[PDB]
């Protein structure tokens, strides 16, 4: 432990101190978890199991009773402060929530969740990132190493220069507890075993331009981040690519009344630049746009004046010129002026025609069109039947509609050339061998007001759970066919795509959605019957919801890994609409301003071309996430998670519900789950001779004969020829029969 | 897969991909023979143009329509516009395509057991439905009520559709048309 | 707790919660079942409209009344509006909430106890009452004497009570009532 200086503490006790706590009083019998009111479980003593009552002494000196049938053991002191969560003898859902707690109250910050990683963000400097760590750690496998992002990084590395095949990198986490700074010193590391500063200048400008204010978060992230890390052939840093996926649309027409839009939105608004305001038109009072007013106005996340001169001086000092910062500039407040269009019915028609055209007006000025051909374009949408162009009607809902999708277009294209336009000037010049992926992705975000984009995020992550389900089954059996101990050959992945089943799939809720806005009469109350009438009852995961503590609406519950989710219809056809206008893209095309490059290409011996009506939000969300799986399935993942400690900035407190919620959306009790259906604890026989031949004082006859004489049934081990495993009841027998012994 | 919306129609002929915003092949249902003897050797001239091909060589053709007033009265013309249809218009193999087809009320029923016998053998197409060209209309129309007037060139009727629901004892079928009206 | 006072009547469900000033949902007792097919796919119509919904429909639907004269004929119909009542009108689980009933005198006692039946088993409820139309009617005049002529829709009576107590032997029934009078 000498050559982990003075940072090996947090990285490692030492095994006096560990020697030393071990001797404390513990009762396996009678100081097991209870239930608790202000938090899920509380460390408590039971005097005796009085029948249907029981008297719990907490530290708080509650004596609650709780009933007899939710009562479970506690870990034993010669097992606490585990390094790993797998080898834990009782697997209880809050026994890891305590182990990392006082794991976290000695400090020790990273610990091995089996296939998982724990990493909970210090408050204070620690020594543990000091270079001279990285510099010694070389030549440390990762089973012998004790956790840490290092043990992971080295051994993909080694993977990959190896084993020659690519592997990927998977972060899970909240944006503002530390995942960037994490990020950095994962590059820096990746630097040292051989453009950190490139990453660092360029994060700001991702970050304006893809974050938005949420009632859990004022800094929440919401596209997926890639970052690809390229390799030369001498396995050595040559360059870096990075990628953007699943950006959100929804966002910045339809928001909720507590959160707000995009920050580009508000930072453009900041009064310290005058010129850009009076050159924009561009009306000082956010009241006033109709687009931004809906949601909450402002709030005091992050003061905008300083970040937004940050992200135009680091737009000033990369690689192209104040001509296109000012494009993007005036395309912003174009997009802007897109609420403020009206439209009219006609005299005796059904047609719609505008009333107002002063916001046309500069709104085409701005574009370089013409404000006639705009709104010819808008009211009278251009169409190719044969070959002969006709003219389609448009009420005022479809040109609304049309409004909408277009903006939603726009920015998105914006983006996206923003991404490539970063991804160019990053590049360098070297070769580009086997790479390592680094993957950002929101979490499974719980509301009590869950809406479609939530539930978009709750598909995806749950999609992502089931890959890592799959992987840590693969790697199951990879290690049960290296030790030749081979039962239970029946696949994880059906139990949870049972769910994705019923959203992906035909006749699924995604499907169904799709499906009813298209016809022009549906209704809420419509869609909701068609719901009941199609799973209630036929499926196994869609069922009715529940009313909680006053909770506003509630209209159908779904079965997730992560528990009872419970989404409110109103307001979902609406904004699943994404109805392109044809026409309005030609005329961006033949337009004299930049504009043209973002819309360059956009929409006979087999065609499967989607209509532009033909539009929906959920289709291009599903095309997404399968263009994405299909990347990210041909590298070896591996899997890096963040948990918040508290809520509050303090140190050492913490708030046990919030761990709880960040334990559940993160799926490590699907995974300790898994775990235990199968046989978790593993131990080496030369341990069990010198830990348990005691018991029967006197290498498989003596095993036999030793097993033979403790009462253990056949079917509560496996016997193998390198590893004996073991059933979590025959380890507390063991343990109880050792203390009797004793 | 994805299924494929022909409507024979009458004197025009419309088809194209579902999913689309308009069909992609609208041309014409006639087909022509030359009714002269032709005189230069070598060329080759074929005995039947059908679609579209047939209104560049008008003058030297006779153009047969194949269906009077939404009955098809020549079966034969019928399939050489089906299989130019799919085979010189959209270049699809119908082989991997279910064919919805649209069909006017009150007609004989003979009919449509012809054109479902002729689709399933000629042209193996997995699968095919047949629908009512004024439900068609009211679905394009954004509305659920109402009564609508289809007036093409073989047949006008109107059809009564109430919340989804049909009345088939008010419709109302007349044969005059674009047709009569040329005459 | 709160008891639910439930009127069936004839023609003219109303219902309400005990205490209140006046009924809080009123809605005709018509179950309407849609006697044409549909040609329209997709908006998945239900098989049977109830309560006010029906009127609205009334050009598509055929109107039957489950109760002709004070007694139930079709008691799957009567199922219905009472499910209706409980769950929609009032959005009130009868679960823990007690009712009243109302039935007109000299009734059929297999139509009672089956009304007894039905509510005990089907929705549940914790406790029921049932009571004569006019004697409520005389509650509600501040009365405690006088005859009382309940002329509804479905039937027509005469109940004396003096001081409270009822005169079994001078109740006159007819059957003459509203629905005769629309007839
Ligand atoms: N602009 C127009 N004005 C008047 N008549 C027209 C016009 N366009 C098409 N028609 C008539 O409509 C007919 C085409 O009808 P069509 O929609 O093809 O019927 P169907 O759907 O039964 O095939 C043509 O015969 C033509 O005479
Ligand atoms: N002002 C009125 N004029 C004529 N008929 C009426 C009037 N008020 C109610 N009715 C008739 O009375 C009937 C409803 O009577 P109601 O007391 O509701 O019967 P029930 O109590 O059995 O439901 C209706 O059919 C209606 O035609
Ligand atoms: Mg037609
Ligand atoms: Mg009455």
């Amino acid at each position: 432990m000498a050559v982990f200086g003075a940072a090996a503490p947090y990285l490692r006790k030492s095994e006096k101190e560990r020697l030393e706590a071990q001797t404390r009083p513990f009762d396996l019998k009678k100081d097991v978890f209870v239930p608790d009111d202000k938090q899920e479980f509380v460390k408590a003593k039971i005097v005796s199991r009085e029948g249907g009552k029981v008297t719990a002494e907490t530290e708080y000196g509650k004596t609650v009773t709780v009933k007899e049938d939710q009562v479970m053991q506690q870990n034993p002191p010669k097992f606490d402060k585990i390094e790993d969560m797998a080898m834990l003898t009782f697997l209880h859902e809050p026994a890891v929530l305590y182990n990392l707690k006082d794991r976290y109250g000695s400090w020790m910050i990273y610990t091995y969740s089996g296939l998982f990683c724990v990493t909970v963000n210090p408050y204070k400097w620690l020594p543990v990132y000091t270079p001279e760590v990285v510099a010694a750690y070389r030549g440390k496998k990762r089973s012998e190493a004790p956790p840490h992002i290092f043990s992971i990084s080295d051994n993909a590395y080694q993977y990959m220069l190896t084993d020659r095949e690519n592997q990927s990198i998977l972060i899970t986490g909240e944006s503002g507890a530390g995942k960037t700074v994490n990020t950095k010193r994962v590059i820096q590391y990746f630097a040292v075993i051989a453009l950190e500063d490139q990453i660092i200048q360029a994060n700001p400008a991702l970050e304006a331009f893809g974050n938005a204010k949420t009632v859990r978060n004022d800094n929440s992230s919401r596209f997926g981040k890639f970052i690809r890390i390229h390799f030369g052939a001498t396995g050595k840093l040559a360059s870096a690519d990075i990628e953007t996926y699943l950006l959100e649309k929804s966002r910045v027409i339809f928001q909720l009344k507590a959160e707000r839009d995009y920050h580009i939105f508000y930072q453009i608004l900041s009064n310290k630049k005058p010129e850009l305001l009076d050159m924009l038109l561009i009306t000082n009072n956010p009241y006033d746009y109709a687009f931004i007013s809906q949601g909450e106005t402002t709030v005091a996340s992050i003061d905008d004046a300083e970040e937004l001169m940050a992200t135009d001086n680091a737009f000033d000092v990369l690689g192209f010129t104040s001509e296109e910062k000012n494009s993007m500039y005036k395309l912003t407040g174009a997009i802007m002026h897109f609420g403020n269009m009206k439209f009219k019915l006609k005299q005796r028609e059904e047609q719609a025609e505008p009333d107002g055209t002063e916001e046309a007006d500069k709104s085409a000025y701005l574009m370089g069109l013409n404000s006639a051909d705009l709104l010819k374009g808008l009211c009278h949408p251009r169409v190719k039947v044969g070959n002969e162009y006709v003219t389609k009607g448009q009420n005022v809902q479809q040109v609304i509609y049309a409004t909408g999708a277009l903006a939603k277009a726009v920015y998105e294209r914006m983006f996206n050339w923003m991404v490539t336009r970063i991804n160019a000037t990053l590049e360098t010049k070297q070769p580009r061998q086997y790479f390592i992926g680094v993957l950002d992705i929101a979490g499974f975000e719980i509301f009590d007001f869950n809406s479609f984009e939530q539930l978009c995020i709750n598909f995806t992550n749950e999609k992502l759970q089931q890959f890592f389900n799959h992987h840590m089954f693969v790697l199951e059996q990879e290690e049960y066919k290296k030790e030749g101990i081979e039962w239970t050959f029946i696949d994880f992945g059906m139990d949870l795509q049972a769910c994705i089943d019923l959203i992906e799939k035909p006749m699924g809720i995604m499907s169904i959605l799709e499906e009813e806005c298209m016809f022009p009469k549906a209704t809420d109350m419509t869609f909701k019957a068609k719901l009941f009438d199609n799973h209630l009852g036929k499926s196994a995961n869609f069922q009715k919801p529940r009313n909680i503590k006053g909770k506003p609406e509630a209209h159908f519950s779904l079965i997730h890994y992560a528990g009872i989710v419970d989404y409110n219809i109103i307001g979902w056809l609406q904004k699943n609409k994404d109805p392109l206008n044809e026409t309005v893209v030609g005329l961006y095309q033949k337009s004299s301003l930049k504009l043209l490059s973002t819309l360059f290409a956009n929409y006979g011996k087999g065609k499967a071309k989607k209509g532009s009506s033909f539009q929906t939000v959920s289709a291009l969300h599903r095309e997404n996430l399968n263009k994405l799986m299909t990347n990210l399935r041909s590298t070896h993942p591996h899997f890096v998670r963040c948990i918040i400690p508290n809520e509050t900035k303090s140190p050492g407190v913490m708030d046990n519900p919030l761990v709880m919620h960040q334990l559940r959306c993160n799926g490590v009790l699907e995974g300790i789950r898994i775990c235990r259906k199968g046989f978790p604890n593993r131990i080496l026989y030369g341990d069990f001779r010198q830990r348990y031949r005691i018991l029967n004082p006197a290498s498989r006859k003596g095993a036999e004969k030793l097993l033979s004489s403790l009462d253990i049934d056949h079917n509560q081990y496996k016997f193998g020829h390198t590893k004996v495993f073991f059933k979590a009841g025959l380890l507390g027998l063991l343990e109880e029969m050792r203390d009797e012994r004793l | 897969t994805t299924a494929l919306v022909c409507d024979n129609g009458s004197g025009l002929v419309k088809a194209g991909f579902a999913g689309d915003d308009a069909p992609r092949a609208v041309f014409p249902s006639i087909v022509g023979r030359p009714r002269h003897q032709g005189v230069m050797v070598g060329m080759g001239q074929k005995d039947s143009y059908v679609g579209d091909e047939a209104q560049s060589k008008r003058g030297i053709l006779t153009l047969k329509y194949p269906i009077e007033h939404g009955i098809i009265t020549n079966w034969d013309d019928m399939e050489k516009i089906w299989h130019h249809t799919f085979y010189n218009e959209l270049r699809v193999a119908p082989e991997e395509h279910p064919t919805l087809l649209t069909e006017a009320p009150l007609n004989p029923k003979a009919n449509r057991e012809k054109m479902t016998q002729i689709m399933f053998e000629t042209f193996n197409v997995p699968a095919m439905y047949v629908a009512i060209q004024a439900v068609l209309s009211l679905y394009a129309s954004g509305r659920t009520t109402g009564i609508v007037l289809d007036s093409g060139d073989g047949v006008t009727h109107n059809v009564p559709i109430y919340e989804g629901y049909a009345l088939p004892h008010a419709i109302m079928r007349l044969d005059l048309a674009g047709r009569d009206l040329t005459d």
